[PDB]
This record gives structure tokens, C-alpha cells and sequence, in this order.
């Protein structure tokens, strides 16, 4: 039941801007945590931004900080990532994925994955 | 008649098993909840079990994914002591993922917080018609005790934390008077964490007995009369008591460091300068459970004792501890009798389930002959829902 | 003292017959607490029959005992390949003693 | 003894979680029923929820085919407030496929109408005892609230419809005392249409806003004392209440005829010129549900509103809500509490399964700081019996 | 408050359904007794459905030929109107496989026989105490009415069968005060069969009406006060009441022998010359039910009836049905209120299943308006315990 | 105000069934536990079965091995009587392997025994509250009686026993006041062996008849008054009454030696020299049960009685037997009732299952007409569970 | 889930000492009664000793009477016997095996047992 369907993926050129968005179904985002992760064509996966289920950003990878910017809205459970002066290490598959903070085990490992959306940056 | 308070704890040699559900034995074949983070609350003429449901029965395939603890399924019920949770003997309370209850001695008070992480509101019921409402003031998780709240004299007071799990948070003391909150202030407490605490009266004040979630392997305390004006500190006692925690050694009464980020709800009961400690057997994950008498434990950092009684062995699963009291007008005897409750968590993290649900044992404090032994949850695992 | 005496030393059949493997007491047991055992080479014993009348938790319709006063007898309807051990029959009350034992094996 | 009568409603600024019963995802494995229409009365003492039962547990094969509203087989039964249905917890009433109950301080009066679509009969129970009976006047389908009936001074008022369900009918107010029906005049409202009433004491008066199956998209509304002197209108609210409805926009105090030729049974809560609309936050289907507070909302067109509270969200499926208060008798107050219920309807028309069926939440209005959240039903489609 | 008792019965036009169990519907899945025989008896306060268990549950193995009337393991229980017999919502009352029941107004009275063929023994409880036995006396099948006994001012009447089922027998009326039999007498009725009579009150007498099970295809009735001086005979109508039996035509106030040495338990009341007659639709099986009312049936042979009321359809099952009342202390009037149960038989002797069980539904008496419909079992068979 | 006990014995001629639960027939299919050593206890209203559950239900996967009397899952349990032991119906009683439990007048005295064999306590619990502890004095399995304690004037009485169960043992009596031992004797009776004893009270003294498991296969008797004075005996009629036991001869008020090294908790009445003996029918297993009148069989060695009366058949299974009181309180007689109980064991030690388990069948002594029969267990084995 | 794993066999020369250890999972020592069980290589099983559940030694072999001692620790659930003076005729295989003493129907019979550990003497 549950699902994440990532978008916005496309061919932009370099030192251009672009926006995903993952819609979510079958939870809400006032619970879960949210997760941006990329894997480069040729490289491991690299976990980009990950937000709260407060709505407070916790994390930004080095190389993307200053750069990207994550953000949600609760009322239509979608979650975004702005991506501003693109670079040619930015061609990846980027993955929106979802793990929990249990109030007293901690936190869980990310459960929940889409198939996520290529970007590619070209000359 | 609310109650009168003015009783000390009365004096106890070793603790002597009051009840066990045998909820999972149990509920393999009969309808029994999903519950976790059971708690006692005695009222003047009975005591009963408060859980936490998950929404879903046992063996069930919407115990898929219960290791979870906010969900808007979750409900505050209770049933009479000793008996498994099943929707045909349990009473509903509240609707709630985070809770606490007490009686007065005239109706039941029951806390059940409910609601978004950064907006959760806390619902308060008084003998089942809502009176009250606090809202979340730090937008992060609002939390509560998960056991029973303490009245003196007809006020029952409360403890909730709103903040971060690994770092400063608020702590904030109630007194709610049949349902209404009456007085509140926010403890000043620097460098501590408060969380889960387990409150009891004693000689007309209030003990608690918290959680260190952030950084301390021993227990933090705060102690409040009706005015709400309270002390703070930690149990110097080098027996510690949280988990996970080092091995014994000399201890602080401020918070230990090392290997202290973590923890488990606990108790612990003040004798003048003594303490009865109650603990897991290992030091690293839930697994068994004793308690502790050391005479000097409260102001010393010795890590030497008086007397050990055995509850669960090392190679059983324990869980969250809590404490309650009989008072008077209950049991008749002239002093409040201290008792405590055990829960037993099989499931998930540690087994190979889909669900993770909890049992619970208890014992109350008395100054005959007692003996020690292990009452485990005796619960055969894997169910068939997990094949 | 008791001494156990099971009359097949060694007792040899084909793999589908009945098998009676017998034990005889010196002295009358006014206990009724004699069992039955089976050592299968490599592994440790298994509890076939206990008060001398009564299968275990486990073990097969296909053994069945019985027996009464100093005699005490263990069939087997049907044979099986695994079926072929050493049977004991073992006197738990006072005093404590085991038989000799009787070898099964294919013919 | 005799109840409310004077008491107005309580100054009120959201609505807070009271209840949750978790019947579908409970009636997986457990044996509970398949019910459809809930609702919540109030006595003097407790609240208990009334629900038709179609005479089948819930996964089971005589629940096949129960998207049917009139068998032989359904009864009217009822199970304190926020508990699974099941048949070892709950009370039976009466044999009804349609039915209303409400508390006059002393006894319960049931009433429920069962029998052939032309000659169906109402049978009114007053303490378990049969006193009264109305038969249909029509002929035709005979139909009552599904919503608790309204005691002011001791005399419960109910709103009972006979006729076509998409043109005009004719609309009874009965008034009731100790299971005796005292008074009943036929309502004079032309080109009209009440079915479904949700009402409540307001001052002395009682206040019923109903469904409008044939060509309306608002909500009609009947006001009447104690003499069944009646008032008749529209809510003329630009923020329509009914489903399906169209989109927000300049509404009207006539039936709004676009988009309006169905419905669902709804309620509202009149503050002087404002009102408290409850409705799907769909406006084609029976998903989602918001509390709307248009400050100007009984008299004025407009489509401008000031608050909403979220129930449950548009992805997930609700159904049927209605109104029930509780009395000051009950809650100690000095004004009337409003409060409502909602039914979360799972099954057919729309999932592929063989039963239909619907669990209940319920929030009560108070004056203190709320959240809205989304709590659904919870259950996991298709069960074992759809396979 | 002990029923007096000296009011005559209300008057009344129809019959308003009072409850129905659907215990076969929810015996499917839930843990349902496998009962014959009910019936409702009511106290002053409530009323009760009692059961004959056959000591199994339904659906399950242990209920392999349940057709069998006499075996070691069948119990008398009760459970609350309306409500399907389970083991965890029933009250056990008695061993027996032939039984009765009432309340004086004080406490129950319960009737139970057990025991083998020739030496069977009725345990007579009051408030679950035993206070005395009564042993067969012609060392035949000993067997009581299977349906309620009747208490005026303090004292119940129940009548006995010891003999012959297909010849002439032993009848005696006895008079019992708090579990004592105070007072019996043996009917000097030669050419008479009486059997599972269901006896009700009416200005201070007992009136009787029984099941001729040797000759008779009408029913025969015994009325009798509190000194035990009786009177019998037969009912007079040319509408025969007892199944088989012959089509309708002239007939008797002496047996009627054709197509008569069979019956089932019914029932009537007596209104004057006239009375209610409850019988099955078809005449050779126990198939549909009908109430008819002949305004000269008790003394006049004619076949003419006024009003026909329908109950259950010739293609229904149906089986036992009886007679009880509600005193004035329980419904506040000033009259004795008639109504009645029915019996719905699903399972062998007619059916291919390994068990035998019956629901039930009952109505009552009303001045007021009421319909005709059909309330059947609604079982779907065979079980899964049938493959 | 308390059960006072000076009267004595009321005059019997038979026994007549007072109840029947059907455990292990219902259990098939419905959530009933696995029990053994069921008892009965009457307060002064009502009347109570008490069980030992396993922790698990029946047909269940955690019934595997539960021929084994001592765990830490076993709880003490009570349901009303003649109803199947369910968690849905039953009443949490004490944590305990071994218990006994009765009613002063006013509250439910409770012991439960448990720990390790070498240091096993009994927890006294008065009202539900614990008040006192027993621990064991001799370091061996400290056991109890296993059927109700007797109240004489507000004091209970109970024996316990520690030490060889193949020899010499170590033998109390207990003098029990609202939950405080106010005073204890131990026995002095070398060669003698006391285990299970059924107490009764008997014009102000306490009668009980225990099971000799050492070289007796007749019955010792201790009866002492409330100073705690007791004498000693077995008894002398050469009918004996343990299991194991030789054939009908000559008896002795010696210990028996021959066969008779075991036993089976069982009772007797005493009625001036006469005797009623309760055991089963054959003598080497614990088939069947006949209650034997031996007028002289107190006092005199012969093996010739007066009257005997069948209860189960030498075909069926049975178990233990114990005996119970109705206080004049209870019944409104003049004078105790004597009454007993039968455990009907089905499952291992002699059936080809995984559990074992047992149903009760209980009779109360009547001056009336009575029969003889067999009412066994009924369930028909193997079980799923088995398969 | 119930275990009993035997420790502690090896080769020893004549006259000396040596000790087993049984180690036992899934139940407590405070309830069962325990049993060590020999077989010499060429004969059948023989009884060795057996030690209660309230920590009594009830039984020891004629043998082995006044050489072997037999002892347990039931914090631990361990079981221990101590061999001194061993001769030739000790060489065997031995287990550690557990039955019950059921109050109502009396000992119950080996019902769980370990591999066992072999000993043996040379020279
Ligand atoms: C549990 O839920 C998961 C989805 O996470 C599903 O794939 C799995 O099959 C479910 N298992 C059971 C046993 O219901
Ligand atoms: C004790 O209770 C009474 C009534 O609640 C109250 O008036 C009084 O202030 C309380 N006393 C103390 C010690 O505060
Ligand atoms: C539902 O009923 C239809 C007939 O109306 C039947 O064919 C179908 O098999 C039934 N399904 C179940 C699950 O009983
Ligand atoms: C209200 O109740 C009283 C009885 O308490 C009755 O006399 C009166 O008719 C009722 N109606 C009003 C408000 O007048
Ligand atoms: C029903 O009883 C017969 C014996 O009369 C037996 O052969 C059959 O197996 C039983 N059937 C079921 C379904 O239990
Ligand atoms: C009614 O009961 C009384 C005893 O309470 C009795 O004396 C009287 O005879 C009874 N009724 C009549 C009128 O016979
Ligand atoms: C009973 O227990 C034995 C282990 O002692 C196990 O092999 C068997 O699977 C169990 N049987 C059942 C029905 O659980
Ligand atoms: C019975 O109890 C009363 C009150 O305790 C006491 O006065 C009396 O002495 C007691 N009877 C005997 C004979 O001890
Ligand atoms: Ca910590
Ligand atoms: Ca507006
Ligand atoms: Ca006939
Ligand atoms: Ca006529
Ligand atoms: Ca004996
Ligand atoms: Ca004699």
C-alpha cells in the first residue's frame, strides 16, 4: 500500500536549476523522517539531505551543501529537493527514502524506497 | 475521600510477586492486544493494567511493523491486574501513543497525548469526560511518563518532556486538580535529562525517578512539593541503574558519561540514604532483572551493596520498569506501601517477527520472607504469522 | 539390588516385520517406572516408552509396550531403516539400574 | 432525572480526539461485526455507541453481500464508547434496520424501524420495554435519524421521513415521553427535503440539520420547541456541507440544486450568524473530513471561512458523521459540550471485497489549544475471505 | 417485589418483534453454543434467554450428532435477550437435559432434569442453591415443559410428563414456594396427553396449553389456581395448532385423531371465547410460522378466523415456540403483557449437516399498529465442519 | 460480619449434581486454558471455582508439555462455577504452583505458592492485597492443599507440607486472620504422612482428610479446634479410599502398607462412627468414582458398607476429588452442607497428546431422592494440536 | 529451545583427575533433576549419579562411590563431576541427561539429552 514516486528528473546543462518531487502514499509525513539519496553512474550510493519528521533539516551532504535545498509539505505529503548551479558530478539517480525515529529504540534504517529519477548533465 | 499523603514508604526486607498476565502464552491462540509499555495504577478499591495497544491483535497480519511507537491507531486501555489485554475484558481510555493515569480516590485521571511530532496535544480526561488540553510548546516530540501519575491530598502531579532525544530539552512540572491544570513550571535544569520518569509520594512530596536519554548511565531525580518547588540531581550510588551502563565502579552525582547515550525506564526507591535500585542483569541490552538494596546508595558512590533479589535471568528479555504505590486507604496498613512492575518485550528488535508486543510481571515490597527466582515471559517464538 | 535382563542378545529381522524385544526382572518392581531407550550409534539416547505402557511426546504410533509385574515387552508392527538401534530397558525407581541392551540390524 | 433545558452551547474554538474503536483492523482475526452506521449517545453516566449490525461477524462468509441496508437479519445494539463491536461487549436494543436511541436522565428509549418497505413499523423500547409503535404513513420506505434523538425536560424529539428519496416526502417531528408518543405534527416545508437528521438541544430549543437527497448541495435545517413549532431553511453558507457538492463559491438559503442530487448524512453547529460545518474534504467521493468555522456562515453567502481543523485526509475514506452532545448532568459544566462522530467505511461500493463495514472516530469541541492530524481507519484490504 | 398477579391480560391487535440472536449467522466464525430448546423467561428487572447446550460449540467436532436430546453433557445456561449463546457471555444454571425456569420476584427458580431413562432426577435450584429433587416416579422418560413456569404471589407452577410418549402417561402439577414443593397433585385426565406445556398467568390462575404427542392434532390445555383444582380439555377451533396435522376443517373439542400422534410444542392465549393461536405454515413439516386470532376458537369448532399475522415463510425453518409474559412490576402497566419465542431449527433431522442448533426470535403483544414479515434464520449451510 | 461455624453437619442420603463446566469440550475450539487441581469455594453469595492455569490455552502450541506441575507460568485463577475456564471470564487470583483459597464472611483469602523447590513462599493475599508470606522451612517443595482453606468464626485454617514425598515429612497447621498468621503448630505425628488435605468445619472444629503418598492406602485425618489442638488417625474401614490401593478386606487404623505407596488427594465425611468415602472405581488407575456409606466405617476394620452411588463409570477417566461447605450464610439452612468436587484428567500421563488437562463435575449432599450415573469428560482426543 | 551441551572429555593417564561441566539452556536447574550417564565402549548405558532439584545427590554408582563427586551451579545452570583416581575401566563416553519428579505422578524418566563427552586412558 504504502509507495514514493519520485519526479522532475531531465537532461539540464550545466550551472542550471531543476526540482524533484516525491509524492508519497499510504503514510503521512508528520511521522517519518525523509531521505534524498543519489547514486552516481560508476559509485556507491551518498546520502544528499535528510529531513525530520518535525520538519527540521538534519543533514546535507558536503559536496551539495550550500547548494540544494530540501524542503516538504505535510498537507499534500510531498517532499522536494532544489537543486541550483548544477555541476557535472551531479549526474546521479536520485531515490527518495523513508525511515522512522522510535521514541525509545532510536532510529530504524531506511525501510521505504522509490525507483527513483536520473539527471543528467551533458557538454 | 482524595487521598490523605501525609504516609512515608513503609519498611521492606524483599519483594513478593503480585501478578502476571501471561499475555502472549496467551495470545497465541486467544484475541489478546498488541500492546507495549504496560503500567499499574491502584485506585481505593482495586488496581488495574494501563497499556499502550497498537491497534491490532496479536498473531494478527495488522501486527505487521508494530515495533513503532506514534501511530494513530495506538489507544490507552486497562484491565483488572493479572489478566491478558483482549478487546473483551479491556476498558477504553483514551486515544494516545504516550500516556499516564492516576486516581484520586474519586475518578480515574488519564493523560494521552496524540498528534503530529512537531504539534502532538496532550488530552485530558477526568472519569472519561475530557477537561483539559496541553499542546506541545517546543514543536518536538511531547512526551509523558508511561506510568502512573502521583496525587497527594487530591492533585495529582505529572512530568512531560518536549525537546530534543540526544540533547537539551524542557521539562515542565503539572499539577492538575480533577482535570484541570492548575500550576505548571518548567524545571531550570542545566546539563540534565529527563525522561519516562516514575513518580511516587512520600511524606506528602513527590520522588521521581527518570530516564537519562542523552548522557548519563545513572538515574536523574527531581523531587517537587505541592508548590511545585523542586531539586534536581543524579543517584551518586556506583550501582548503576540505566542501561546500557558500565560495569560497577565509583559513581557521580552528576551525569556518568561513559556509555550512557542511551537508556531504559526505570525506578528506584528512596530509604534516607539508601536506595533500592532496579535493574537489568546485562549491561548492554534488556535481558533480565534484579533489585538492588545499597544502604548508603543515595549520597555514596561506593558500588558496594547490602542484598541482591533476583526478578528475570540474563537469558531472559526484560523491558521497561515502573514503580506504584498501594496507599493506605487500600491496603489499610499506616504506611504507602512501594511496588513495581516489569515488562517483558518479545518481538522485534531482537527476534526474528514481524510485531514486538510486551507481557508484564509485578511484585510488591513486603517485610516478611521472600525468595528469588526468574518469572520469564515463557512465550514460544516464532508465531505462525511470521511463517 | 535388580538386575535388568533383556533375552535378546542380539536380534536380527528384515525391514517390514514385528519386532518384541523383551526385558525380564530378578525381583518383582512394585514401581511401575520402567522406560525404554533408543541409542542409535552417533547420537545421544531417546526416550521411546515411559511407565512401561505409554509412548512419549514424539515418538511414532508405529512403537507400542506394555508389560506386567517382572515382564516387559517393546513391538515394533512395522520396521523402518532407521528404526534399527540398541533398545535399553531402564528401572528409574530404587534401584537405579539399566539392562544390557539388544542390537537391531537388517537381515 | 430530567436533562439540559436551558444549558446553550459551550464558547468552543477546535475539537479534540475522544474516541477510537479499531473495529476492522481488531475484526481481522478477532470476532467482531459487521456493522455500518454508529453512533454516539450520551446518558448521565457514560456514552455508549449504538451501531446496526448485520447480523455477521467480520470475515466470515454471511458477511457476503452486506452492502445492503434493509435485511431481517440487522439488529440495533450498542458497546461502551471507543470498543470493538463484538458479541461477547455488546448490548442488544432492538431489530432495526434503521434506528435512533437517546437518554432522558432515567431510562434509554430505542426506537427501530424493521419491516416490508411498505409497511415498515417503528418499534419504541423505553427501558427494554416495548411502549409504542409508528407505522409508515407512506407506504413507502420508512426512515429515521441514525443519530441520537434530542431530550430537553425530560421529552426526547425525533424527525422520522416517509416518502420518495429523490423527490418530495413527508417529514414527521415526533415528541416523545417515557416511550409514549405525546405529540407529532407533519412538517409544511415544499420543495424541501429532510432526511438523515442530526439534532441537538440549544437553549431550550432543538436544532436538526439533515440531508437533502434530491436537489440540494447545502444542508437543509428544522428548529422547534417544545410545542413542535417548527422553522424551516437552508444553511446559507457559501462552503457547501453535502456530497457530492460542488465547488466553493456563492452559496444560497433555497436548496442549491448543482450537483445536489445525492448525499451524505452531516451536521453542523450554529453560533449565532457563524456555524461549525462538518464535511468530506472531497467533493466527489467520501474521502477525507475538516471542521470548517465560517464566522457569517447561517445567514451570509459568502465562500470566506476562518478556520479549519483536518479529521481524516482526502486519500483515506470516511462516510456517515453526526452530532451528539454531552449534558451538563454528565460533564459538570454549566453549558451544553458539543461534539460528533464519524464513520470510516470500509469495503464495497468502492474496494473489491465481499462486505462493507465502517469503524468510528469521535472529537469533542473544548475551548483549549488542538491539532489536526488524520486518523483513518487503519485497515489493510482485502481479508481472508475476499480470496 | 413478588408478582401478585391478579391481572388479567392486556388487550392487544398484533405482535411487535422484541429480539433476535442470529446465533447461527455468528456461530460460523465466533464460539457459539450449540443450544435447542430456548426460552425467555423475564424478572422484574430484565429479561433472559435460557439454552439447552448440547456441551459443544458450534462448528466444531465435539457437535458430531447433537441431534441426540439425552446425554450427560447438555447444561442449562442463560444469556441476556438478544444475544448469541457463547461461553463467555453466559450464565450457567443448571445440569439437564430437560428444564424450566422463573422468577418470583425475588430470585430464580430453575428446573433441571438429569439422570438415566428409568431413574431420572429434576435438581430444583433457587438462587443456585439445591433445594429439592423430584425423582421419577413411573421410571420412563421424566421431562418438563421447556419453557417457563409460572409464579403468581410468590409461589411457581410447573407440570411434569412420566410415562408413554405414545400412549397414556403421568401428568402431576406442582406448586413450588422458594424451592420446595409444597403441593402436587396427578391429573385424573384419561384419554389426554400433555406434554411441554407452556403455562402462563392470568387473573390469578395458570392456564396451560400443551402437545398432544399420542392422538391429538389440536392442542390440549390444563387450568388450574393456587389450590391446584384444574380443569381440562381441548381447544375447540377448526384451526389446528399442532404440526402434523390435517388441513383445516371442523373440529373438536376431544381429540382429533387424524394425522395427530406426532407434535411440536406450541403455544395460545385466551381471550374470552376467543384465542391466539401459533402454529407452523405447513402442515406435515416445521416450516413457517403464523399467529392467528379466532374470536370464538376456544368453544366453537368453526374453521373462520378474523386476523392472520406472518412471522416466518413456508420455506423457512421453524421449530419449538412459546409463551411468556411480562408482569406488571417489569413493564409498568396495569395488565399482564402476552408474548411469545419461536424456535428456528437449522441442521438435521431435514438437512445434511453432522449438527443440530436453533436461533430464536420473539415478539410481544402491542394495542398499537404492526406488520407482517418474515424474520428467518438466515444460516447459509453446510459448515465447514460438514466437508 | 464473619462465617461463624458452630453448626454441624447437615443429614444426608445422596448426592445430586450441582455442575458441570465442559472444558475440554468447549476448549476444542473456544480460548479456554489448560488447567489442572480445580476447586471449589463458596462465599457467602455466591459460589466460585478455583483452578491452576498452565499459562497457556487449549489446542494451542504452548499446552506442549504441561504434565508438569511446577512453573513459573502458573497462575491461580477463579471463574463462577459451571463455566469453562476462559481468559475472557476468569478472575486473576495469585501468582502460584500450589494453592488454596477460601472466604471468611467478608474477603477472599488467597495463598499462592511458587519459587524453586528448595526455597518455594507462600504469598497470603486478603482482598487482593498481599498481607503475609510463609516460606518454606524445610527447603523442599513446600505444597499446599490444593482445594478451599475453612473459615471457623473469621479464621481460616489451612495444612501445609514440606519436605520427602516418599518419607518422613514436616506438617503445619496454620491459623489464618484476615491475612495474618496469628498462629501455626507443627504436627507431631511420626510414621504418618499428610498431603493435599480437604478441610471442612464440623461443629465449630476443622475435619480434614489428606493423602497418604508414603506406605498408607487408606486415609489419614487430622482434626484440631482453634487452639491449634489437634489428634491424629487414619481412617479404619477396611473400604479404602487412596489410588493405588489392594482389594477390599480387612482395614487398619495404622497406615495400610500394602500397594500402597502413592496416592490421590480424595475426601471423606465423618457422621458419628459412620463414614462417606468418595474414590474411584478401579484400583489402579484413577478410572471412575463412587461415593461409599460405610455407617460404621470410621471406627470399625470391616470392608461391608451400606449404600454406594455412581458418579463416573470404571471406563472413565477422573482425577482428584475434593470436598467443599455451604455455610447456613450461603443456603439459609440450619446446619453446613456438605458438597465435593471431581477432576476429570484428560491427557497425558495415559493419552497420546501433548497436554494434559482436566474438567470438574461437582454434587451436593441432599436428604432427598437421588441417582446414580456417569457424567465423564466427554472430549473426544486427539486434538488438533496432537496431529 | 532446550539444550544440555557436556564439556570437558579428553586423555588422561592413570590415577589422575579430571572434570566435566554440563551446560544447559532454555530451563532452570531449580525444577529438574539431573543425571550423569556413562557407557563404557563395548557395554551398555550405565548410571553414574543423579543429584535433585533441591540440590541433594541422591544417587552415585557402586564404582564410582567415593571417587566422583557430583555438584551444580544454579546461577549458573551448570553441572559438574569431578573425577578422581581414574582408573582403566573409566574410560567412556558420558552425558549429562535431565528428567522431572512430578509432585502428583512421581519421576518421569530421561527425556533430554547431550552428545557427551569421551574419556579416555592409555597406558
Ligand atoms: C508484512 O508487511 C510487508 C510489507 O512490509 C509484507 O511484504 C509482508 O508480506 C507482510 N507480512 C505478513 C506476514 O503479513
Ligand atoms: C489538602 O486538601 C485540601 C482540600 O483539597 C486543601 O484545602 C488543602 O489546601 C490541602 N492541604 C495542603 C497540605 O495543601
Ligand atoms: C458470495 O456469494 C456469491 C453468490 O452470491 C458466491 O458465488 C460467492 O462465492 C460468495 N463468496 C463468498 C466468499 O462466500
Ligand atoms: C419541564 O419540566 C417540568 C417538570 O419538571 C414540567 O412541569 C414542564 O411542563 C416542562 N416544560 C416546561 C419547560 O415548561
Ligand atoms: C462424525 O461421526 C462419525 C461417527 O458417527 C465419524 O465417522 C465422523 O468422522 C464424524 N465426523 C466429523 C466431521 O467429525
Ligand atoms: C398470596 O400470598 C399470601 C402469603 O403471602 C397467602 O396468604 C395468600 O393465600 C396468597 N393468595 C391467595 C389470595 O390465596
Ligand atoms: C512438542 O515439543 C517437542 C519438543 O519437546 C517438539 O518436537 C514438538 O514439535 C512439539 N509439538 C507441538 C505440537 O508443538
Ligand atoms: C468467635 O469470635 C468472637 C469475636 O472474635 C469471639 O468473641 C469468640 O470468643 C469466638 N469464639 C470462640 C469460641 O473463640
Ligand atoms: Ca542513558
Ligand atoms: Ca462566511
Ligand atoms: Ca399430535
Ligand atoms: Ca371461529
Ligand atoms: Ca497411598
Ligand atoms: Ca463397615
Amino acid at each position: 500500500e504504502v509507495q514514493l514516486v519520485e519526479s522532475g528528473g531531465g537532461l539540464v546543462q550545466p550551472g542550471g536549476s531543476l526540482r524533484l518531487s516525491c509524492a508519497a502514499s499510504g503514510f503521512s509525513f508528520t511521522t517519518y523522517e525523509m531521505n534524498w539519496v543519489r547514486q552516481a553512474p560508476g559509485k556507491g550510493l551518498e546520502w544528499v539531505s535528510h529531513i525530520s519528521s518535525r520538519g527540521l533539516v538534519i543533514y546535507y551532504a558536503d559536496s551539495v551543501k550550500g547548494r540544494f535545498t530540501m524542503s516538504r509539505d505535510t498537507a499534500k505529503n510531498s517532499l522536494y529537493l532544489q537543486m541550483d548551479s548544477l555541476t557535472v558530478a551531479d549526474t546521479a539517480v536520485y531515490y527518495c527514502a523513508r525511515h522512522y525515529f522510535d521514541r525509545d529504540w532510536g532510529y530504524s534504517g531506511m525501510d521505504l524506497w522509490g525507483q527513483g529519477t536520473t539527471v543528467t548533465v551533458s557538454s | 475521600v482524595t487521598l490523605a499523603g501525609n504516609s512515608s514508604l513503609c519498611p521492606i526486607s524483599g519483594w513478593a510477586i503480585y501478578s502476571k498476565d501471561n499475555g502472549i502464552r496467551i495470545g497465541s491462540k486467544g484475541d489478546v492486544f498488541v500492546i507495549r509499555e504496560p503500567f499499574i495504577s491502584c485506585s481505593h478499591l482495586e488496581c488495574r493494567t494501563f497499556f499502550l495497544t497498537q491497534g491490532a491483535l496479536l498473531n494478527d497480519k495488522h501486527s505487521n511493523g508494530t515495533v513503532k511507537d506514534r501511530s494513530p491507531y495506538r489507544t490507552l486501555m486497562s484491565c483488572p491486574v493479572g489478566e491478558a489485554p483482549s478487546p473483551y475484558n479491556s476498558r477504553f481510555e483514551s486515544v494516545a501513543w504516550s500516556a499516564s493515569a492516576c486516581h484520586d480516590g474519586i475518578s480515574w485521571l488519564t493523560i494521552g497525548i496524540s498528534g503530529p511530532d512537531n504539534g502532538a496535544v496532550a488530552v485530558l480526561k477526568y472519569n472519561g469526560i475530557i477537561t483539559d488540553t496541553i499542546k506541545s510548546w517546543r514543536n518536538n516530540i511531547l512526551r509523558t511518563q508511561e506510568s502512573e501519575c502521583a496525587c497527594v491530598n487530591g492533585s495529582c502531579f505529572t512530568v512531560m518532556t518536549d525537546g530534543p532525544s540526544n540533547g537539551q530539552a524542557s521539562y515542565k512540572i503539572f499539577k492538575i486538580e480533577k482535570g484541570k491544570v492548575v500550576k505548571s513550571v518548567e524545571m531550570n535544569a542545566p546539563n540534565y535529562h529527563y525522561e519516562e520518569c516514575s513518580c511516587y509520594p512520600d511524606a506528602g512530596d513527590i520522588m521521581c525517578v527518570c530516564r537519562d536519554n542523552w548522557h548519563g548511565s545513572n538515574r536523574p531525580w527531581v523531587s517537587f512539593n505541592q508548590n511545585l518547588e523542586y531539586q534536581i540531581g543524579y543517584i551518586c550510588s556506583g550501582i548503576f541503574g540505566d542501561n546500557p551502563r558500565p560495569n560497577d565502579g565509583t559513581g557521580s552525582c552528576s551525569p556518568m558519561p561513559s556509555n550512557g547515550a542511551y537508556g531504559v525506564k526505570g525506578f528506584s526507591f528512596k530509604y534516607g540514604n539508601g536506595v533500592w535500585i532496579g535493574r537489568t542483569k546485562s549491561t548492554s541490552s534488556r535481558s533480565g532483572f534484579e533489585m538492588i538494596w545499597d544502604p548508603n546508595g543515595w549520597t555514596e558512590t561506593d558500588s558496594s551493596f547490602s542484598v541482591k533479589q533476583d526478578i528475570v535471568e540474563i537469558t531472559d528479555w526484560s523491558g521497561y520498569s515502573g514503580s506504584f504505590v498501594q496507599h493506605p486507604e487500600l491496603t489499610g496498613l499506616d504506611c504507602m506501601r512501594p511496588c513495581f512492575w516489569v515488562e517483558l518485550i518479545r518481538g522485534r528488535p531482537k527476534e526474528n517477527t514481524i510485531w514486538t508486543s510486551g507481557s508484564s510481571i509485578s511484585f510488591c515490597g513486603v517485610n516478611s520472607d521472600t525468595v528469588g527466582w526468574s518469572w520469564p515471559d515463557g512465550a514460544e517464538l516464532p508465531f505462525t504469522i511470521d511463517k | 539390588e535388580v538386575v535388568l535382563t533383556q533375552s535378546p542378545g542380539t536380534l536380527s529381522l528384515s525391514p517390514g516385520e514385528r519386532a518384541t524385544l523383551s526385558c525380564r526382572a530378578s525381583q518383582s518392581l512394585g514401581t511401575n517406572y520402567l522406560a525404554w531407550y533408543q541409542h542409535k550409534p552417533g547420537q545421544s539416547p531417546r526416550l521411546l516408552i515411559d511407565g512401561a505402557s505409554t509412548r512419549a511426546i514424539g515418538i511414532p504410533d508405529r512403537f507400542s509396550a506394555s508389560g506386567s509385574g517382572t515382564d516387559f515387552t517393546l513391538t515394533v508392527s512395522r520396521l523402518e531403516p532407521e528404526d534399527f538401534a540398541v533398545y535399553y530397558c531402564q528401572h528409574y525407581g530404587n534401584p537405579y539400574t539399566f539392562g544390557q541392551g539388544t542390537k537391531l540390524e537388517i537381515k
